[PDB]
C-alpha cells in the first residue's frame, strides 16, 4: 500500500476541487460506513 | 426545417441580451448535469458548435 497514497499525493496537490466537482470529507464516509455497523455486517456475513 | 430565404420559416434575427444570458444560464445548468462534463470540455465544445 504504497502507491495509492502516491496517488492522493497527487489528488491532494493538483485537483482544484473548485465547485463543480468536489468530494465528501473523508470523516463523513466513515460516519457513514460505522452508522451502518459495516464492520459487524461483513463480519456476520462471512461468519455464516 | 428551416429554409434559408423562407419568410416564416427564417433565422432568428432581433435577438436581445436576455436572451442570451437566459441560453447561457442553462448551457451551463443543462449540460453540466449532475456533474457529468467538465466546465472547460463544455466551453469548447460550445466554441466548436
Ligand atoms: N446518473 C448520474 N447523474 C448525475 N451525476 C452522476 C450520475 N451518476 C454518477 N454521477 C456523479 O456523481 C457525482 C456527484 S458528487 C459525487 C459524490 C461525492 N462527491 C463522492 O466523491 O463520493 C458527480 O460528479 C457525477 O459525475
Amino acid at each position: 500500500d504504497i502507491l495509492g497514497d502516491f496517488f492522493e499525493s497527487i489528488i491532494r496537490d493538483g485537483f482544484k476541487q473548485t465547485k463543480g466537482q468536489f468530494f465528501t470529507p473523508t470523516p463523513i464516509v466513515k460516519f457513514i460506513l460505522y452508522a451502518l455497523q459495516l464492520d459487524k455486517l461483513a463480519i456476520d456475513r462471512l461468519n455464516n | 426545417p428551416l429554409i434559408k430565404g423562407h419568410e416564416k420559416y427564417d433565422l432568428r434575427v432581433r435577438i436581445d441580451r436576455e436572451e442570451i444570458e437566459g441560453l447561457g444560464r442553462n448551457l451551463h445548468n443543462v449540460l453540466w448535469g449532475g456533474g457529468g462534463t467538465n466546465d472547460s470540455e463544455i466551453f469548447y465544445s460550445l466554441v466548436n458548435i
